């Protein structure tokens, strides 16, 4: 996209056209297989937005004088969004089954915070020192 | 004796320092990869107010001084080597308690005169 | 490739021609016997631009002076790719079933991390120490 | 083979002839009953110069001056082969069933790490020590 | 066989006849009621090549002034090839059922390690101190 | 028989008259109710042969002053055979189901090494002191 | 019988008339509702002769100055002979269903040892201290 | 009975008139509501047989200056017998079903040893200090 995702705020989402929001939520949709083509553009914005805002709260400034965001702020945001677009559904998927014939996946196992109940969130929290808290800091 | 004592002081009387590298189960760390981390930790070019920064995964543990009794064996051997050559055991430079006073002490003089 | 996927980083593939980057991605569909071939083009290409600039944000760097990617770069991004198309496509297959007939990939339920949970981030994971914190300094 | 699989590296390989790919291609066939002919040509060139990388690169050189490869070169490269082809697959079936007729193939657990996961992997291990680390070094 | 299985090493087994490796794959076929006649030659000469190149590699040398290997060499290099045979066939069958009816061979999940995964490995696991580390050494 | 399966070594075996074997795998067939009798001649011999060997060289000599070997040799030597004419037809039977007839056997999961995986294995780890290290030695 | 079994070792069995020998297993016989009728004469005789055999080696002598067999030697032998017949019919049914209906037979796992796994095994065991080791001996 | 199953030892048992024996079988056959009609004679006599043997073998004698058979003999005697009848049958059915009708008989794992296995046995089990080890004895 011309603008990246990682170069707009939350106030900049809103201010771009539809065709820049367009070509990111196009950027997002690539994540899946299915690009989720049954959930609304409405709530893929939302998802968008909603990861903008929560990056730009949660998890930017320094941690012991290295950003909290070490990798990609680009890949960092867009699976942060297909997260979001991900929970927007339900879980993941453990099991599916047809008209006939099924299919599971092993998507679970892994611990409680949101990030870690979804594989957008399990990437996604490798950027971030996996939620670590190696912070530090003295008298001067 | 002296030979055995003078050898185990140098490799058992001194602390020494055994760095160990990698997680328990974890990746296998090779010699190649040790010859880097021995030219950070070297002793040739460490001081007495250095500090080490490390990630979870390594470890400086201590082979500590196994102490022994070296000098009851000082006094073993003198008290054989003395008493073989018929002197005194004062002559070798080792105490006793109790010995030091009254006749009790002056019967290895005696022995001696 | 002429170009072999350790010789680009993230600004250099958005580079290349579409020839370049097709036989990047025909290498990388190499590393499944179904070769992904029911996931698009832009799907695959956006997995391998999305692990390069990964490796070079999150698997680049030393630690006690050894490379953090100790293994060969190529097959490391490749893997790394196979793991993140994988994921686009809902992640491993536990059991499959249909008029086929059925299978179960004998997987338990493995780690909670990422590259834990497929087979393809796991052959990555031997690449760059396990992902283990080897890392020793000293002042001077 | 004429040119063996331990005598070649990744640059080798991509110097042999056709044949000479093709013969060594054979000999890791001979690896499983079914020599996994539904899988084509160019995904187990891909394993074979994978394994060859692979090994060069995470399990050569030395750990207190033993080799960290002990077992032989040829059948270590073999398996190592065997382990990523079938990795190409799912993995190992814990159980197969079709029309009625069905199997289970005692596999269980199998650990965690990459080498672990499959027999192939399982045999190729106890060539390097079982990834244990008898690395020793003195000062001088 | 009048060549026995211990007698040679893989540069000796390449230089056998055809009808002294037969009698050697026919002496290996006893080890099994099925005999593993669905297998082909090619894969079960490759098991006992195997198996020889494996015993003189990984099964060679002495812990203290004993041998490594304390059972008999020949029926070893037959367990280890039975062992490989049975990998190559996809391992132990825990269960089978069909037409035929139906049957479950008690094996439980097993150990961790590849000769624990098999009945021929177990076996032969006995001969090699059962894989344990009972070597000592002293200076002089 | 004649010749018992306990006067005989590996080289005293292939000495025997064909009736003299024969006597001695009629003993061996009387340890199962179904005789084993849908596995050839070969295999039975094999398994004796083996079992001969394995006696010979892992279950013999002295363990303190006492034989490594306390119960009838016989016997012993029996059920070593029976232990691998089993084994030579996969595990135990843990269940057993044909036209709707059905049979589960008990077994339990029995241990982790070989002679735990079957009752005549079972039976003969009785007479070899339960694989126990009993064995002492003295400064002369 | 005229000879009883406590009377009799190996060679004592071997030496008695085909009717005093059908006498003692036909006292055998009684340990069943069974019979074990469909177990042929032979492997009763077998399971007998080694149980007198294995009397005579694994439970005979002394553990304290009083004898390692404390119960009536009658009734172990026989016992003994009648675990054996069970191991040859292939163990404790835990489980037996068909058109005559189903049935449990109440196990569980059991023990790991041999006596420990079937109900004339277990009923034997207590003559013999439950096979534990509470012999002492002393200096003169 | 006339004389009693308690003032009887195996002598005597085998010196009673067949009237005299079968008093007793009719006393044992009370102990459960299905008499075990469908065992034999033979059967039921040579439990009884071995009970009385049993009881004056391993159930006689003192714990301190205690009888190590606390309870009545004669009861003791009639549950010992029916624990071996029971166990002449394939011991306790955990659940037996049949033409649709089921039943379940809440057994659970019932310990490990002889007597802890059958109802009867447990009953038995009271009688004799529950098999514990309550003996002690001085110098003088
Ligand atoms: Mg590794
Ligand atoms: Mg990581
Ligand atoms: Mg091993
Ligand atoms: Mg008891
Ligand atoms: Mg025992």
């Amino acid at each position: 996209p011309d603008p990246s995702i990682d170069e707009v705020s939350k106030s900049d989402w809103d201010a771009l056209t539809t065709q820049e929001q367009d070509d990111i939520i196009s950027q997002v949709e690539n994540l899946s297989s299915t690009g989720w083509v049954n959930t609304s553009r409405e709530r893929k914005a939302e998802a968008i937005r909603s990861a903008i805002a929560e990056r730009d709260t949660l998890y930017s400034g320094n941690m012991s004088r290295l950003p909290t965001l070490d990798g990609d702020a680009e890949y960092f945001t867009l699976y942060l969004s297909a997260h979001k677009i991900q929970l927007f559904e339900g879980g993941e998927a453990q099991s599916e089954s047809g008209e006939g014939g099924s299919v599971s996946y092993s998507t679970g196992g892994g611990g409680e915070k949101d990030l870690q109940k979804t594989r957008y969130g399990r990437m996604a929290l490798e950027y971030v020192w996996e939620d670590n808290s190696i912070a530090a800091l003295r008298t001067y | 004796n002296e030979a055995a004592i003078n050898q185990a002081i140098e490799l058992h009387g001194f602390p020494q320092r055994h760095v160990k590298v990698g997680k328990e189960d974890g990746a296998p760390v090779r010699d190649n990869d040790l010859r880097r981390v021995r030219t950070i930790f070297d002793p040739r070019t460490t001081d007495a107010n250095t500090a080490y920064f490390t990630g979870q995964d390594v470890d400086v543990e201590t082979l500590e001084a196994h102490n022994f009794d070296y000098s009851a064996i000082h006094e073993m051997d003198m008290r054989n080597l003395t008493t073989a050559l018929g002197l005194p055991l004062e002559a070798g430079n080792v105490g006793a308690d109790g010995l030091g006073s009254g006749k009790p002490a002056e019967l290895r003089f005696a022995l001696l005169k």
